[PDB]
């Protein structure tokens, strides 16, 4: 296990009040492996982050990275460590007295590595996150995620063993694949350990191995990505992961929509699907067995670990009885079903 | 109210007060200034009674520059200048390129400087009289480089590697214990216009406290004191 | 204005200019390192040493209360030690230069308290030394107050040497006080005057221009 | 139209090298109405809001707010302006000098509005964006979402009639998104307020905007209404990004499992992309009853927009290998783009 | 230390006391709209005025180059006009507050340029009034800097007075000069040097307290 923390505890004494922004917290993450962190603002996840970093002390508790422990090791020890380990802030802090180049450079000065080897390796970089004809203008001349993507690249200059990421909240959705790509590409051949904070599930369910998930700076619940996006335990976790799902009803159906049925009437109706046969077909099956028809509206629906989870808004369309009838069914094979109105 | 100068002038001026408060009992506000013209312009501007550090050359010269309206109402200590040196015993072991101090004020900057002339090593242009400068040396056949100091400064000078010779006062000289007739190498005869010249305006210098204190200052006990 | 007080005035110039310049560099290469540790060993900073910093200032309020004759005189024999003279140009330098020091320090101090908190913890997080993070962090990105304050230090050090010259220096101000002043000639005293304007104008617009020049 | 931008061109010199950071776009903005800007980094989406503001002057190009010229205006009259739009910046730009209530009573304080008003609206700022515990807490003792809600929150406080979002969602958690952009939405319709909005997170986009812009390096590639933007967009430039903002994930699993070749009892893998189609229209539940397949949905983004539903969808196709065929062919005909990705 | 000289010693501390805080703050009264010109008029700030700054400065600048003595004479007839007065106490300050006010703008100026960048975009996106945003975000946002620079300030007014106090009000240094110096007296020097280190780690004390205090 590259990192573990045990009984991390933090208090913050802003002023009149104190705040317990971390209460006994513990996380390992083996090497090579990939870990998010997920919670409402507030909970403490980037001070967990730092707590790792020990850019925050904490008050009881104890961190080991590769094997050594932090909270007792003198500052120097403490450098040296800290040059194994990147960090990526939420922004940035980039050197404005120097450019994209020195700013990733300066890592590897910090080794005193060869001249030769510091631009190569820093073109290389700013390569490899489109930045390569940036490499000489400062910091005050950059758009948001050419900054973002600058602190990546000096992230991994040193070759950390560990990486510390929002990350790509500043990144389209193009260049934020690239950049996910290379992250993938790095773990699975350098085996570099991860460990990131993000409010995009949609990253988590990226390249996240496993989860975890932050509530009042308490660890609520780690599982991997699948296992806490389908059936989460912990009224707050699965309350959560609730609010992370596309309960949109367009106010188009909203206006239109009918607590009661009436004749000829189409059922509108969402589902979800908690770790559900990826091979079962039971849509196409209903519409075969009940000659129903399920025109999907919207759908979230995703595949991890041999099964699919996710939530889908449709019309039931035929007769009520049949309708009623294809429901059922559903709910037998474990969807759960509920009815919202009739339109 | 009186005006005095910071220099070493300021006991003479003490003891006076000190008469001045026993014969007559009048609460004097006393004033030091760190400059020359500020007693003047303080007359001239009727902050303070009087003033007692100038010499009559240097008085002349005020009633010519800002044109003051003030007259001599006083006699005087007899204030020696004097050419001293702890690194020579004559003026026969002076060299060239020697360096040569003097107080950087005017009054005694060209007091010394005509001390200078009368010694022999330099000599300056005609028509001047007590005020000169280094603006005026003609003659200078030793190559002697001339030293403007706070007065002060420059006993410790004759202590300087580069100082040969320092035009110091009488009770500095007598700080460190020369005195300028006999311990001093070489000296000046009596120079008659250095005279402290008490000075008031020509308005105020008839009021009654102008002249008790001008009394105060003049007396046995001022005299031996000094 | 006769051709000796021509040379005299130029005399003033080369005075001023070198009390100046000399005496603002070294009390700069001494101050900075001590404007350095009293911002490193505050509460909290890479280095955060109580005791350092206690000594450290101490020192420093210590000199800074010094009255700058007392100074001077306390320095006469040191000063001999170091120029081999207690009076003229470089004699005036050296005292002036252990004035400024302490005033220059804490202006650096000022200045560094003036970076901001993410790029220090950015520098420890990387595993910098201090040494590393003063030399590539703390100075470089301090570097626009670092340089206005030594245009502000400068402009002060002019009429400074002015005063403190008077060891047998003095430049343009002792000058203006004694030929000028003293002396009512009006033509020396607008000569020192107009002299020492475009002496600070020079030095304040050279450090605009490197302010500027950096972003 | 509450907002007219016109031939908007803007050139930065950084040092060696000029750049078109925006090359003559022009885009109007009607009253009440919701606005989204995309684009591949470095485009110029945060230029083009900030020339709004005229927090960036245009070197060519002229700007309409409220039916007011700004380029040509006196530097009071532009102010007395600016306190009619409200900006939220990627970093917030708090001032820490002022607590959470400070900052969002500032905007208040400019109009010397009485000081019981600015407790009273503040406060239910505060209380809208769930900061109501927080009012008196410095910016330098909040989390990164805390501080977001704080520059919402002061945006809002003078009632403008215009907003300027950059990305003022990413640092906020899905549920605590959900409530801010429905606040806004009951903003919208109730006063009628025009948003304008920078985002990477497509989600937001169809979530609310009404219109949504594209932007490539300085250039407004095209807009129109989300369904037709992300639906048969047009501009090779606009559907290829589009196409960066569809997932296609094949995951793995299939990656390693995937065949070229058709093997006897083989189950095509399939990827499905719905371009505004009938939502009413029932084709899968179709497809199965007519020709006994199944389709196994994999993985599904579908969307609903203007009475159409668009999106792609990864399944599989099960049955006879000429039994698939036929159900693609007959999907392909009611305009399903349908691509066969191997056999599994 | 006879009591006359424990009374004149109370005396010269009343001196510079007066004139050190005295002239600090009406220093700041003038430097501070001086320094707040300073910055806002730059090519780029609220009201970027090339002109204006340029007249500003040019003011600063030329002010920076008068020496101290010829500035106090110049002032002698202003002085009187003021206080009645060239001489002694309130007559010193005067001219000293001129002397300062120049370099606490430029103080100011240095601690304004420190603010943020984004913040002034803020205050000038929220449509706020020039003044609105001095007196509600530069000052605010600058507060801490300034209160460091006031720190300095008074550091330095501290010999400044004790220099030009020697119109009849020199306090503490003059007496140091005169009967610590002038006139080998050890005692009398010690105590004027131990009232004066005192001084100024009050003044340092309470400046980084109030620093501190502002987060
Ligand atoms: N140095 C600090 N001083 C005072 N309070 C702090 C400090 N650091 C964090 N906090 C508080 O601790 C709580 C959690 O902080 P964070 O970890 O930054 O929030 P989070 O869990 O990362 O979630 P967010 O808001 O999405 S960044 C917040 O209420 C902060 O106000
Ligand atoms: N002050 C500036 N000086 C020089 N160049 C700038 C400046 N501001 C922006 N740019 C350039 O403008 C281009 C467009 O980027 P921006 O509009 O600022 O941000 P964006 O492209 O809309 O979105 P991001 O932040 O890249 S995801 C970038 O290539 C920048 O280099
Ligand atoms: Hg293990
Ligand atoms: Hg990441
Ligand atoms: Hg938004």
């Amino acid at each position: 296990h590259m990192i573990k923390l045990s009984n991390i505890t933090k208090v913050f004494h802003q002023g009149t009040r104190t705040i317990q922004a971390l209460n006994n917290v513990s996380l390992h993450v083996p090497a090579g492996q990939i870990y998010g962190v997920i919670g409402a603002s507030g909970a403490g996840k980037s001070t967990l982050i730092r707590c790792v970093n020990l850019l925050e002390r904490p008050t009881e508790g104890s961190v080991l990275v590769d094997g050594q422990e932090l909270t007792t090791l003198s500052e120097s020890e403490l450098t040296k460590a800290r040059r194994q380990i990147g960090m990526i802030f939420q922004h940035f802090n980039l050197l404005s007295s120097r450019t994209v180049f020195g700013n990733v450079a300066l890592p590897l000065e910090l080794d005193n590595t060869p001249k030769d080897e510091v631009k190569r390796r820093v073109t290389e970089l700013l390569s490899l996150v489109g930045l390569g004809d940036k490499h000489d203008s400062y910091p005050s001349n950059l758009s948001g995620g050419q900054k973002q993507r600058v602190a990546i690249a000096r992230a991994l200059a040193s070759n950390p063993k560990v990486l510390l990421c929002q990350a790509t909240s500043a990144l389209d959705p193009a260049t934020t694949r690239s950049i996910l790509e290379l992250l993938k590409d790095i773990n699975r051949r350098l085996g570099l350990t991860i460990l990131l904070i993000t409010h995009e599930m949609d990253v988590v369910k990226r390249i996240c191995d496993c989860v975890a998930v932050i509530s009042n700076g308490e660890l609520i619940e780690q599982d991997t990505v699948s296992e806490v996006f389908s059936h989460p335990k912990t009224p707050l976790a699965q309350k959560f992961i609730q609010s992370t799902l596309h309960l949109d009803i367009p106010e188009d159906y909203q206006e239109r929509l009918q607590a009661e049925p009436f004749t000829d009437c189409v059922p509108m109706l969402r589902l979800e699907f908690t770790g559900q046969s990826v091979d079962a077909p039971l849509l196409s099956e209903t519409a075969r067995r009940f000659n129903v028809n399920n025109a999907i509206i919207s759908a979230q629906m995703d595949y991890a670990g041999g099964v699919k989870f996710g939530i889908m808004l449709t019309e039931m369309h035929g007769t009520q009885q049949d309708t009623q009838a294809a429901i059922a069914w559903l709910q037998e094979h474990h969807v759960k079903v509920e009815v919202l109105g009739y339109v | 109210k009186v005006g005095v100068i910071v220099g070493a002038e300021q006991q003479v001026a003490e003891v006076a007060q000190k008469v001045a408060k026993d014969k007559y009992g009048l609460d004097v506000e006393l004033v030091t200034f760190n400059d020359y013209v500020l007693p003047n312009e303080a007359l001239s501007k009727g902050d303070i009674d009087a003033n007692a550090f100038q010499h009559k050359p240097y008085l002349d010269q005020q009633l010519k520059d800002r044109g003051y309206k003030l007259v001599a109402v006083g006699n005087t200590f007899v204030y020696p200048i004097a050419g001293y040196s702890k690194k020579i015993k004559s003026l026969d072991e002076l060299q060239d390129g020697s360096q040569v101090a003097v107080p950087n004020d005017p009054t005694n900057l060209g007091r010394s400087l005509l001390l200078l002339q009368k010694v022999g090593l330099i000599k300056l242009k005609d028509g001047v009289g007590l005020l000169p400068t280094v603006l005026d040396v003609v003659e200078n056949p030793k190559n002697l480089k001339i030293v403007e100091l706070e007065a002060p400064q420059l006993p410790r000078s004759l202590d300087d590697a580069q100082i040969a010779l320092a035009v110091i006062n009488t009770t500095y000289a007598s700080q460190i214990g020369l005195t300028p007739a006999k311990d001093g190498i070489f000296v000046e005869d009596k120079e008659s216009p250095y005279v402290a010249l008490i000075v008031t305006r020509e308005d105020n210098k008839d009021a009654e406290n102008v002249k008790k204190f001008v009394q105060a200052y003049q007396s046995d006990e001022v005299y031996e004191a000094a | 204005m006769s051709e000796p007080m021509m040379w005299l005035l130029v005399r003033g110039v080369w005075e001023t200019l070198a009390m100046t310049f000399v005496s603002g560099f070294f009390g700069f290469v001494i101050g900075l390192p001590v404007g350095v540790l009293l911002y490193v060993t505050r509460p909290g900073q890479i280095i955060a040493n109580a005791k350092l910093y206690r000594t450290v200032s101490a020192i420093v309020n210590i000199f800074r209360s010094i009255p700058f004759i007392i100074l001077l005189v306390w320095m006469i024999p040191f000063t001999r030690v170091i120029v081999g003279t207690s009076i003229g140009l470089q004699a005036a330098i050296v005292p002036l230069t252990v004035g400024a020091a302490p005033f220059i320090a804490r202006m650096v101090e000022n200045a560094l308290l003036e970076i901001p908190t993410g790029l220090i913890e950015a520098s420890r997080a990387m595993g910098a030394t201090p040494m590393q993070i003063v030399r590539k962090v703390l100075l470089p990105e301090a570097l626009p107050g670092l340089v206005n304050a030594a245009t502000i230090t400068l402009i002060t050090l002019v009429g400074y040497s002015a005063m403190g010259g008077a060891v047998g220096a003095g430049g343009l101000g002792q000058i203006g006080y004694q030929y000028g002043y003293i002396g009512y000639n009006a033509t020396v005293m607008n000569t020192v005057l107009v002299l020492l304007v475009i002496l600070v104008y020079l030095i304040q617009f050279a450090g605009d221009r490197i302010v500027r020049a950096v972003t």
